[PDB]
């Protein structure tokens, strides 16, 4: 789904079809470089998504003082310290699942058990 | 019906210039074709 | 005779392809001709709904999940029954069945709406039925020169009123 | 940043002359690929087509209109 660029000249590659050999050949519209396509997938709309609750993590989230602290442990390092905080996505239907990030194992883990 | 993933396969039939035509026809069939019910009526809920 | 040869060839293919081999190939083509001659009894190749029931039974056989439909259709479960069944949801398989009833239960629950429950007490008395089942609720409406309204409603019958 | 820069260019003996820089200029290639025309570009920009052809530049190059500078030379 990614947007490849011509290695000779960093420009947006477009799909165009072979006339007789029946293959998608990503030809550059700037220069004459051409490349066959790995998959017949071209375009993808994705009208439904549920993604974005997790990321935005820096390696020193716990360096900020404002995050609360708890005593549930990381289930890799067993250290009782932690940093917990809710979803990083905000829709009007995002969940009350929580995200728990530790400093010792430096790992993200949740509290869902379904 | 009984397959694990319900699929539709469609093609344009006519006895270059495919992508934007097929994208517009895709957008049209998604935006226009009614299924059942009567339009300008939305979600419906049941009170006891 | 295009349909009555094509569906017969289809049943030739979907019965020879089975692990249940046809040494009783005359029995199996008897089963196929019985299947097709009850199949036409809905339509006689004169109704457009002929191909739909054929597609239902055909891809139920070629489904896999389940393959055991071939064994039960060759060892029983007779073909004039299986036009009048229309048991496409009911067969092939039962885990997908119990999935469908869980889905139907979930949808029937989720289509129900808002049911705010109106906590009651016996402090006041109704006007219509004069019962102390007052669905009371409290809120402020007027200007700053007064407290709340003392809104009232009876839940035993539906009578709304107000206290002064 | 044309003010703060200064040059350490080695000489043949190893000498390092200080040349205080004055300005910095940036160069890009242009008309390497048979660029188009503003007028017919406006006609493609206008809503004559709901979407312009993907290989329209290839069709124009096959026509030979507005060829490359190397091809013209
Ligand atoms: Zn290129
Ligand atoms: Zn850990
Ligand atoms: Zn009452």
């Amino acid at each position: 789904t990614t947007f490849r660029f011509c290695r000779d000249c960093n420009n947006m590659l477009y799909p165009r079809e072979d006339k007789e050999n029946n293959r998608l050949l990503f030809e550059c519209r700037t220069c004459s470089y051409v490349e066959e396509a790995g998959s017949p997938l071209v375009y993808r709309h994705e009208l439904i998504t549920n993604i974005g609750e997790t990321a935005g993590v820096v390696q020193d989230i716990g360096s900020d003082p404002t995050l609360p602290r708890s005593d549930r442990e990381c289930p890799k390092c067993h250290s009782r310290e932690n940093v917990f905080f809710q979803s990083q996505q905000r829709r009007k239907d995002t969940s009350m699942v929580l995200f728990f990030v530790c400093l010792s194992c430096s790992h993200i883990f949740t509290s869902d058990q379904k | 019906d009984n397959d694990e993933k319900l699929i539709i396969r469609c093609r344009v039939v006519r006895p270059a210039e495919e992508d934007h035509m097929l994208k517009k026809i895709e957008n049209t069939m998604l935006e226009n074709i009614t299924l059942r019910g009567v339009e300008n009526i939305e979600r419906v809920v049941m009170m006891k | 005779h295009k349909l009555r040869d094509q569906v017969l060839k289809a049943l030739y293919d979907v019965l020879a392809k089975e692990s249940e081999h046809p040494p009783q190939s005359i029995l199996h083509t008897a089963k196929a001709i019985e299947s097709e001659m009850n199949k036409v009894n809905n339509c006689d190749t004169n109704e457009a709904a002929y191909k739909a029931r054929y597609r239902i039974i055909y891809s139920n056989v070629i489904s896999k999940n389940n393959p055991d439909l071939k064994h039960k259709i060759a060892n029983g479960d007779i073909t004039p029954e299986f036009l009048a069944t229309c048991d496409a949801k009911d067969l092939a398989p039962a885990p997908l069945k119990q999935k469908i009833e869980e889905i139907a239960k979930q949808n029937l629950y989720n289509a129900q709406g808002a049911t705010i429950e109106r906590s009651v007490t016996d402090r006041f008395t109704c006007g219509k039925c004069k019962e102390k089942k007052v669905s009371y609720y409290q809120l402020q409406t007027r200007s700053a020169d007064e407290p709340l309204t003392t809104f009232c409603t009876c839940e035993a019958c539906g009578n709304r009123w107000k206290f002064s | 940043n044309s003010d703060s820069y200064v040059l350490l260019s080695v000489e043949d003996d190893g000498s390092f002359t200080m040349i205080p820089a004055d300005k910095v200029y940036k160069f890009t290639a242009r008309n390497k690929y048979a660029t188009l025309t503003i007028d017919e570009a406006e006609k493609r920009m206008d809503k004559k087509s709901g979407e312009v052809p993907r290989w329209l530049m290839k069709h124009l190059d096959n026509i030979g209109t507005t060829t490359t500078r190397y091809d013209r030379t």
